[PDB]
């Protein structure tokens, strides 16, 4: 429509140029090959210095470990994200907040559980993922009282709206922590998806396909993983988001399914997924189902940078950078453990 | 029922075992394990090791080799049978061989 | 003293007409079957809507 | 009005067909209905233009 | 229901109107005072005419009239006497013969 | 047998550590949840006596108590990698139990 | 109206072609219909202006 390409660049013009400039710095296939041809962590550092990465392990402990590279990679992209998030205006900032919500959700799961099993907040905060931040008090110095954390969340934490599904504290004590976090995430996906459709221009068309993919992916994987555990079929269905292509018809079959084959039979109705389940050879020395989903998700996030006037480039950016970290750490880990035959399990991000 | 296995090791080692189904809280909410980070000092490891020896519900203790080196005096000082201590390679440290109690006890083994 | 099924005997010709009736619903036990009259009534009302000599030929030949 | 229907039906129909080859015939029939909708306007215009 | 049967008029009228216009604006155009050119043109024009007659009238209008006449039975006729529900009779049968 | 068992322990840890890296790749940071959320053990060890001769030696015996482990699909739902990881360590645990008994 | 279609179809066509080079002919054929829509405009306009 005529919705983009007009007012977009007035406030978001700078950031759009910056974020695509940052994308230009992602490791290419040629660069990954140079990183694979190392077999030494110190040599890995040297090859990283060839790109926008590098000089970030400087002044660290003389022994170089994988755990250090992992933390540093996250830190770099967090700074770049926060920089763009801070130099931004409400029209975009609210969109970006949803991205941060995904990480905040995990972090508040950490704040509970520990609070429920008398652990101090100060002990928990150091292990929270960046971007959660939680600069607000009341969530701090809760005195290991679940009620104090529950009230702090409703009031100060932006995720308060999502907790409407899991309320009264009773839910915190009686529900399994994983059902609580899956329920909260569902609420996130439902609101975030609708938000993208309210921005019913290029962003909706470029962004929603990715969110719909995630919703359908989780429905597939949850159904499979839930087979061997103790979970009512109805409670499992309660966690299936309605923002996807399985919602019209398909989730009903996954909710009833008790076998991998039945899950695949559902995919058979959706070629975009059927190909993934067929590609997921799952051999004892092959790629698995999760790997094919990761490859698809990246394909979609790359296509996001085919539109020059939307918000989906910023969401895709974060996910592509996170996969970049997963790729780099995998290489560092393969070197540390010397599993060279498994080195080519990174997801190319162009 | 009888005995628990206590683990003193790095982040990945402890995590793996906990997923392995081994390890639990005592009635005093104490955990039969310690996660040893770069900021963890010698007194914390040594005191933890000793307390596990002072608990009648533990027994086998699993420790990373590099940790055993840090508090080695405590592992040779105590010679009993409840506290059977096994030393294992960390994710990055290499396979153990030297200074192994058994290779030392037996003069006919590599 | 249970509700019996509704059985209508059909043949190679009348079966199709019974089906377009059943498409709406299964009649009450011992209900008057509309199909014997549908066989003519429906084509007639159609022919009123589609009363076209030339196309009727094409349709017949098909 | 007919163009609107063609637009929406084509958009959904093309994607639906890719996920379901059996939809092709149904898609065409909906398109034929849209063509008939366009013709209706032509018919009235032809009656008026010579009246 | 009495008004509903105005479906008979509406569909019969529409068909006649489509036929007149489809004839006049398609096949008439295939005719011309030039002999050979007329014949050669009528060849191609007729094929298009037959195509439109089938595509629009033989299929679609027959299809709409098919349903609408059936609806008249469903809504106005049957609802005067053909009431209630029953169960489909499913006896033991050797159904899988063609398979 | 103790020397052969020690050898196997090494190889098993090599596989387990790689499998952990695989679970980490998919899940991201699952270690934090596992470490904090601990309550009951699935595996416990029973004392047994080995009457090898007039002397009796203490041995450990693996006891699969049966209490269910934590069900974790929260991070990227990497349940299959976590399940293979549980199995890989479960094997490690059984070997280590046997291993400690052999030290006697 | 024709130019609008040109915009929408060309933009989508390029993204599609980037993924699928076989799309080249298809999108060009569609663009032809939009050009014809513009031409129709010219035809009527010229007929009126010289009438």
């Amino acid at each position: 429509s005529f919705f983009p390409e007009l007012y977009f660049n007035v406030d978001n013009g700078y950031l759009e140029g910056l974020v695509r400039g940052l994308k230009a710095g992602v490791l290419s296939q040629a660069d990954y090959l140079n990183l694979v041809q190392c077999e030494t962590l110190e040599d890995l550092k040297l090859h990283l210095q060839s790109t926008d990465y590098g000089n970030f392990l400087a002044n660290e402990a003389s022994p170089l470990t994988v755990s250090v590279i992992d933390d540093k990679l996250k830190e770099k992209m967090v700074v770049e994200f926060r920089h763009m998030r801070n130099h931004a205006y409400e029209p975009l900032a609210s969109f970006l907040d949803f991205i941060t919500y995904s990480y905040m959700i995990d972090n508040v799961i950490l704040l509970i559980t520990g609070t429920l099993h008398q652990r101090s907040i100060a002990e928990l905060v150091p292990k929270c993922h960046p971007l959660g931040s939680f600069e607000q008090m009341e969530a701090v110095n809760i005195a290991q009282t679940p009620a104090e954390l529950y009230n702090a969340i409703l009031v100060d934490t932006p995720l308060a709206a999502f907790f409407q599904d899991c309320i009264s504290e009773q839910d915190l004590d009686e529900m399994n922590i994983e059902i609580i976090r899956n329920t909260l995430y569902k609420a996130y996906l439902e609101s975030f998806y609708k938000f993208c459709t309210l921005l019913g221009g290029t962003t909706a068309d470029a962004m929603c396909p990715i969110l719909e993919f995630e919703a359908d992916r989780r429905a597939f994987i949850i159904t499979i993983n839930s087979f061997g555990t103790e979970l009512s079929k109805e409670d499992r269905a309660k966690l299936f988001p309605h923002c996807g292509r399985l919602y019209p018809e398909g989730l009903a079959q996954l909710a009833r399914a008790d076998d991998y084959e039945q899950v695949k039979n559902v995919a058979d109705y959706y070629p975009e997924y059927k190909l993934l389940f067929e590609g997921a050879g799952s051999n004892p020395g092959d790629k698995t189902l999760e790997d094919r989903f990761f490859e698809h998700e990246v394909k979609l996030n790359k296509l996001a940078f085919l539109n020059q006037f939307h918000f989906g480039v910023f969401y895709a950016f974060v996910k592509l950078k996170e996969q970049e970290c997963r790729n780099i750490v995998w290489i560092a880990e393969c070197i540390a453990q010397r599993h060279r035959a498994k080195i080519d399990n990174y997801i190319p991000i162009f | 029922r009888g005995k628990l296995i206590a683990v003193i090791g790095d982040e990945d080692t402890v995590t793996g075992f906990l997923l392995g189904g081994i390890g639990e809280l005592n009635k005093n909410r104490h955990p039969n394990f310690l996660v040893v980070e770069k900021d963890t000092t010698i007194n914390e490891i040594e005191d933890t090791f000793r307390q596990f020896l002072n608990r009648d519900d533990i027994g086998i203790i699993l420790i990373n080799q590099y940790i055993a080196e840090m508090v080695r005096h405590a592992l040779d000082a105590h010679q009993r049978s409840i506290p059977a201590v096994l030393e294992i390679p960390s994710k990055e440290h290499p396979y153990d061989a030297a200074k192994d109690s058994i290779l030392r006890r037996a003069k006919g083994m590599f | 003293n249970q509700t019996p099924p509704t059985y209508n005997k059909t043949n190679k010709f009348t079966h199709g007409f019974q089906n377009i009736v059943d498409a709406y619903g299964i009649g009450t036990y011992r209900e008057i079957n509309p199909a014997p009259y549908t066989v003519i009534t429906f084509p007639f009302l159609f022919a009123v809507m589609f009363g076209d000599f030339g196309h009727g030929i094409l349709m017949t030949l098909f | 009005a007919a163009g609107f229907a063609i637009g929406i039906v084509g958009d959904a129909g093309v994607r639906g067909t890719a996920q379901q080859p059996r939809l092709f015939v149904g898609m065409i029939l909906i398109l034929i209905f849209a063509e008939v909708l366009g013709l209706y306007g032509l018919i009235v215009a032809l009656i008026l233009s010579t009246k | 229901n009495t008004a509903s049967y105005l479906r008979l008029w509406a569909l019969s009228l529409a068909h006649a109107q489509l036929s007149e216009v489809l004839w006049t604006m398609v096949i008439h155009i295939g005719l011309h005072v030039r002999s050979l050119a007329g014949g050669l043109g009528l060849f191609f024009i007729f094929a298009a005419f037959a195509t439109l007659t089938v595509a629009i009238l033989l299929i679609m209008e027959g299809l709409s009239a098919f349903l609408h006449a059936l609806r008249l039975h469903w809504v106005e006729f049957q609802n005067k006497f053909y009431t209630g529900t029953g169960f489909k009779f499913l006896p033991f049968s050797f159904e899988h013969i063609r398979e | 047998k103790i020397i052969e068992t020690k050898m196997l322990m090494g190889e098993v840890m090599r596989e387990a550590a790689f499998s952990l890296a695989e679970a980490k790749f998919t899940a991201g940071d699952f270690s934090t949840t596992v470490i904090q959320n601990v309550n009951k053990a699935q595996v416990k060890i029973r004392a047994k006596k080995d009457n090898v001769a007039g002397v009796t030696l203490p041995v450990f015996e693996h006891y699969h108590e049966g209490t269910d482990s934590y069900e974790l699909t929260g991070l990227a739902r990497g349940g299959e990698q976590l399940a293979k990881l549980k199995r890989n360590y479960a094997k490690a645990v059984e070997l280590l139990v046997e291993l400690a008994s052999l030290q006697t």
